């Protein structure tokens, strides 16, 4: 009973900078996961694990 | 080519799509690699807002995969500013 199911941390994308390519690439994955229907209509699937 | 056709059937490929001219870029690829290539082509075609997948889409996907190998993760503006950072005398030597 230790894993934090945290809904909000207070750290946004604007705080982490200098690696905008990685930020945009993670934005694509996050937007794919949130918008799975619209992008899955064209057959796009998100990866299960990002390291 | 047959694996690409199997794994890229249910997508809106454009009239300039032909995998026969990109075979040499996929030497050693398995079925999963070609499937990931098709998926990334769909992602990149969505990225520019393009409705179909162009040949330039797959070319740029392969080029991005190749440029990511040596540790260069740069956008267009940073690449252009860094190209403008160097001088002209030391660029003609590399050109020659």
């Amino acid at each position: 009973k230790f894993i934090s199911a945290e809904e909000k941390t207070g750290v946004t994308f604007d705080d982490f900078a200098g690696q905008e390519y990685i930020k945009r690439e993670l934005q694509e994955i996050v937007r794919i996961l949130k918008n799975d229907e619209e992008f899955q209509n064209k057959g796009i699937y998100c990866p299960k694990g990002v390291l | 080519v047959q694996i690409f056709g199997v794994h890229s059937a249910g997508k809106n490929l454009a009239e300039d799509i032909d995998f026969g001219k990109l075979v040499f870029r996929t030497v050693g690829f398995s079925g999963a690699d070609i499937r990931n290539l098709v998926n990334e082509a769909a992602i990149m075609s969505v990225r520019k807002g393009r409705s179909y997948i162009y040949q330039q889409d797959i070319v740029d996907v392969l080029d991005k995969q190749l440029l990511e190998g040596m540790g260069v993760l740069l956008t267009e503006e940073e690449q252009q500013k860094c190209e403008q950072s160097v001088s002209y005398e030391k660029k003609r030597l590399l050109a020659v």
